[PDB]
RNA sequence: GAACAAUAGUAAGCACAAUCAUAGCACAUAAAAACGUUAGGUCAAGGUGUAGCUUAUGGGUUGGAAAGAAAUGGGCUACA
RNA sequence: AUGACCCACCAAUCACA
């Protein structure tokens, strides 16, 4: 069990995004040029929104790895801050430790 | 330590020249697949047969769309 | 071999002897797991790819086809007799490789199966001598 | 959904709300009760409701003077194993 | 008040670990780290990884010795390899403590694709610090 | 029934070599090692906690096999491995007068199931100029081309190779650029002229 | 500028494998869209997440063989148990709301 | 008392090809605390000295990098915890090496690294010249 | 439950204090700050007691979430 | 200048045969 219903969808969400990653840069490699005619980039563009909606990568949230938290996330260990908090607080944290200055 | 990349060498990286060969030469589209053979030519994520696969795609889509190529008012190969 | 703690350190023969023998008693379990439920630790991360911590498969890759389940259940016993009546009842030719495996398996496994087994080699195939 | 679980000291502390501030002055009745009782009071090392026996826990390691092979128990011997627990 | 990773003083019978009786700010000062790895310095990659690792070991090692684990995991990690170090109460009679060690160590090392060292240091009962 | 065993300090001889006992990166068991060492914060009236039991001894990364001995014998032991170097070379001078070119190259290790870094591609190609056959005409029109890549002030050219997989690729691929801005400076052509 | 430094140009740029003919700023996007690894291949971003089901299940099986032990689901268990010899448990599928 | 006897068997080739050359070899090791890079530090010279590889030492400055996190589950935003990384270096500076004394003296150094530091290894190798530049022209 | 030219107070412990951090002291700052108080805040971080839903208070897909009569807080830019 | 009412101390464990 992925800890929540929001943390499965994302988990789909990245697995039809890495899956179609190839055809969507391909496409928008002809949508994303001057040098093409417009005729070409018009079909291009149908061709590139046909595409599952669920593919597309500003669909995928980075949500907490633990406890699912879709914000106030630390990219680096990937948690959320509580989570975070609670595991540095215990000193099972390499290297961290509370500031002072 | 555990990967050579299919024994391959830079040469079979950086001059992708071999796979544009069947292509149009003065064209609009030598300019696009100029563009995308060096964007592959810089590209150290890749092996050799993906980019060839991304060249082949392109062929084949290219190939695929005789009809827009030439109504666009330019006859293309 | 032995855990360096005073309380876990082997007093006599005989503890060295269940101290060594459970010890490998309890990798035996861990490796029955890993064989009994091989998709939990089918995921990998390691980069240089050692393949000696991969699950093993115990399984024939194929049923019906003679020539492949007899060669996969033989280096698998019971299962490889199975899979050499499955060919034998499809009249399916056994070759001279096929009984000298399955002889050779006849030897490292296994006194009338030995006789049985030992007709059948010589009987249907009239197998080079020399295996 | 496995790291969302914890310990069973933090689950009692939880669940038994001694610490609250409806303990201290006395904004709760004396006739409600609930106590604490240990899970794993009973249960031995080894020991599941699959059936299985292990060498070095469950069962002594060696049985006339060899190594005892990793088995499971039969369905009704599970049976009267639970209805003891 | 702060309420982070703190044991609350009692009546003062209250028998507390060197670990346990050290808040938050004390870390890297008095107490150390409970995990070892390069991770989190500061050109290096993958703590995350590290991270999730670390946790599912406290947990799996509770739930695979209990009521023996004395103090809070020691975890090494050094060139590939992961040296688990333990500190465990006197329960199990030695023949269930290496079943584990040898269980545990195979279980882990198919599971995370590298070696995996146990180490278990046997102690009478919890080492007191405080109160008591 | 419980058993417990006196410690190996007991048994330990005061002259036994430490290498031995000590012979690889080892956790620290306090059973095995025969100093009384107090480690952890004292107590108002105490004393830092002995070393059994203590998690704090534990945690910490002990040179306990890197023994000043046990160095001495071991590096007595990676004697015969080793190659020597060549007098003459001595000074950069000679360095410079054999051998031009520079080739820099970085590995890296951290602790993890994976060894793969994406750093370890780069490799760099510095070469002085000086020690360069060029012509004036080829020189200049070197300079021209590479541009960014060569330092004016202490003439050392720099090419630093990134795009391939494999740092032997980048390598080929670096002196490779090198050769053909050799036999391309020397080449004079039309617009040259212009 | 020259015509000789234009040529020039074109010829560092021919040789050292960057682009050739002249471009706009808004095309050399496709040179930067194949130089690149696209977003969705990362393995920062489809391995983002440990595998849940993994653990929880392979954690499971480990406490049914007996040698894991979750006191969490033990917990959850025994009170569930009370539950239901209280009088109060959950109704099996399709009961509920219309009885 | 008790001695085995004929306990060694090392094995070593020599190829007649001409072994690489190291005009400098940097190794870095960032870590968390000090000692350890410390010790390390002795550890390492000490074994460059037995080998005679002539080695300098030097301490590149300290990186800690800090960021801030709310201190309650729900709010109050006045509130902060700071936490703290500190990267710590010890720069060991090599000269005159060759590639046989390389390779002994990082597998040495490489397998005794703590858990806890990390190494960054920075050769820089001497080659002659490239056989198509050496003096033709085209 | 104190009187120091001392009259019933001894007290371990925890806080304060001291040390540690801000790369030398010092200062400053940071950090720390018990027991309790406000049934203070948070069942929507996560976990949970009790009580509730179960062809639905659960799981999906598609598209919508507007707006300024008014009042006001904190800011940014200004009035040169 | 004013500020519904209502709020509090009357139960005992764990472990073993
Ligand atoms: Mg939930
Ligand atoms: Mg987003
Ligand atoms: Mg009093
Ligand atoms: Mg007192
Ligand atoms: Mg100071
Ligand atoms: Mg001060
Ligand atoms: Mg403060
Ligand atoms: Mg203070
Ligand atoms: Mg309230
Ligand atoms: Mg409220
Ligand atoms: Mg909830
Ligand atoms: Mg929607
Ligand atoms: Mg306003
Ligand atoms: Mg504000
Ligand atoms: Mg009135
Ligand atoms: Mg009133």
């Amino acid at each position: 069990y992925y800890v929540d219903w929001k943390m499965l969808r994302d988990v789909k969400r990245r697995k039809m995004a890495y899956e179609y990653a190839d055809e969507r840069l391909r496409i928008n490699s002809l949508r994303k040029n001057t040098i093409l005619p417009k005729d070409l980039q018009e079909v291009a563009d149908e061709e590139i929104a046909s595409l599952p909606r669920d593919s597309c990568p500003v669909r995928i949230r980075n949500r907490c790895v633990m406890t699912s938290r879709p914000r106030g996330v630390k990219r680096r260990w990937r948690l959320s801050r509580i989570v975070f908090r609670h595991l540095a607080d215990h000193g099972q944290l390499s290297g961290v430790q509370r500031a002072m200055w | 330590a555990g990967f050579d990349d299919d024994g391959s060498e830079f040469h079979e990286h950086i001059f992708l020249d071999k796979y544009l060969q069947d292509f149009p030469k003065q064209g609009p589209i030598r300019h696009f697949m100029e563009l995308v053979t060096c964007g592959l030519s810089k590209n150290p994520y890749l092996s050799v047969k993906q980019k060839v696969e991304h060249i082949e795609w392109f062929r084949n889509y290219f190939n695929e769309k005789r009809v827009i190529l030439k109504e666009s008012g330019i006859q293309l190969n | 071999v032995f855990q360096d703690d005073p309380y876990l350190i082997p007093t006599s023969s005989v503890e060295s002897h269940s101290f060594l023998l459970a010890k490998k008693s309890g990798e035996n379990a861990a490796k029955f797991i890993i064989n009994s439920y091989p998709k939990y630790f089918q995921k990998d991360i390691a980069e240089p790819h050692i393949p000696c911590l991969m699950p093993e498969y115990f399984e024939p890759q194929i049923e019906d086809v003679s020539e492949a389940a007899l060669q996969e259940r033989i280096k698998l016993q019971e299962p490889s007799a199975n899979y050499n009546f499955q060919q034998r009842e499809q009249s399916e030719e056994l070759e001279e490789a096929t009984e000298a495996d399955n002889e050779k398996s006849k030897t490292k496994a296994g006194t009338w199966r030995t006789k049985n087994n030992a007709e059948r080699i010589f009987a249907l195939m009239p197998e080079k001598n020399a295996h | 959904s496995f790291f969302t679980k914890l310990t069973a000291d933090e689950l009692w502390k939880g669940a038994l709300a001694e610490s609250g501030a409806g303990a201290r002055k006395g904004r709760g009745k004396r006739t409600k009760k609930k106590r604490r009782k240990d899970l794993n009071r009973g249960q031995i090392i080894g020991e599941g409701r699959h059936g299985f026996l292990w060498p070095g826990l469950n069962i002594p390691l060696m049985r006339n003077g060899a190594v005892q092979t990793i088995a499971q128990r039969s369905k009704e011997d599970q049976e009267k194993v639970e209805a003891d627990m | 008040k702060n309420r982070a990773a703190r044991v609350r003083v009692s009546k003062g019978d209250k028998p507390v670990t060197y670990e346990e009786a050290h808040a938050p700010h004390y870390i890297a000062h008095r107490k150390g780290w409970l995990s070892l790895h390069t991770g989190n310095l500061d050109g290096e990659d993958h703590a995350a990884e590290r991270t999730v690792e670390d946790v599912f070991l406290r947990k799996f090692m509770l739930g695979t010795f209990p009521g023996c684990l004395a103090d809070q995991l020691v975890l090494k990690r050094r060139a590939n390899q992961l040296e688990i170090c333990a500190l465990v109460l006197r329960q199990l009679p030695p023949h269930k403590f290496y079943f584990l060690v040898g269980y545990s160590e195979t279980l882990l090392s198919h599971f995370y694709k590298c070696p995996v060292h146990l180490h278990l240091q046997t102690v009478p009962s919890k080492v007191v610090y405080k109160y008591i | 029934r419980r058993k417990a065993l006196p410690p190996r300090t007991e048994k330990m001889a005061v002259d036994q070599d430490w290498p031995s006992v000590y012979p690889v990166a080892a956790p620290f068991k306090p059973s095995a090692v025969p100093l009384p060492v107090r480690m952890g914060y004292p107590v108002k009236r105490g004393v830092p906690m002995a070393k059994e039991g203590n998690l704090e001894l534990l945690k910490i990364p002990n040179f306990l096999h890197l023994t000043p001995v046990a160095i001495k014998r071991h590096c007595e032991a990676l004697k015969d491995f080793c190659t020597e170097w060549p007098a003459a070379l001595d000074s950069d001078e000679k360095c410079e007068k054999h051998f031009p070119i520079e080739i820099d190259t970085a590995d890296y290790v951290s602790a993890g199931p994976s060894i793969r870094n994406p750093k370890a591609r780069v490799v760099t190609l510095r070469v002085k100029l000086s020690s360069l056959n060029l012509d004036d005409h080829a020189k200049k029109k070197l300079i021209k081309l590479v541009g960014d890549r060569y330092c004016k002030s202490t003439d050392v050219l720099t090419i630093k190779t990134d795009r391939c997989p494999l740092k032997r690729q980048n390598y080929d691929y670096a002196v490779y650029l090198l050769t053909v801005l050799y036999h391309e400076s020397w080449k004079t052509e039309e617009w040259e002229k212009k | 500028l020259s015509e000789y430094a234009v040529r020039m140009s074109r010829l560092s740029a021919r040789l050292f494998g960057e682009v050739a003919r002249p471009t706009d700023s808004k095309s050399m996007k496709v040179v930067k869209l194949f130089s690149e690894q696209p977003l969705a291949k990362r393995k920062e971003t489809y391995d983002w997440y440990p595998n849940h089901n993994t653990y929880f299940a392979l954690m499971g099986t480990l406490r049914f063989l007996g040698l894991y032990r979750d006191e969490h689901q033990d917990f959850r268990d025994e009170q569930l148990r009370l539950k239901k010899l209280r009088g109060k448990g959950k109704p099996r599928k399709g009961e509920g709301k219309r009885a | 008392v008790d001695v085995p006897k004929d306990m060694t068997k090392p094995e070593i080739t020599i190829s007649d090809e001409p072994d690489t050359l190291y005009k400098r070899l940097s190794v870095l090791v960032k870590g968390h605390d000090k000692a350890v890079l410390d010790s390390y530090e002795y550890f390492a010279v000490l074994a460059a000295k037995e080998l005679g590889i002539s080695i300098k030492v030097h301490e590149p400055p300290r990186k800690i990098e800090r960021f801030t996190l709310l201190k309650s589950v729900h709010i109050f935003k006045k509130h902060r915890v700071q936490y703290e990384m500190r990267t710590l270096y010890r720069c060991l500076e090599l000269e005159h090496l060759t590639g046989s004394t390389a390779d002994v003296y990082l597998e040495y150094i490489q397998r005794n690294l703590p858990e806890g530091v990390a190494m960054e290894v920075t050769k820089t190798k001497l080659e002659q010249l490239p056989e198509h530049i050496r003096k033709p022209i085209w």
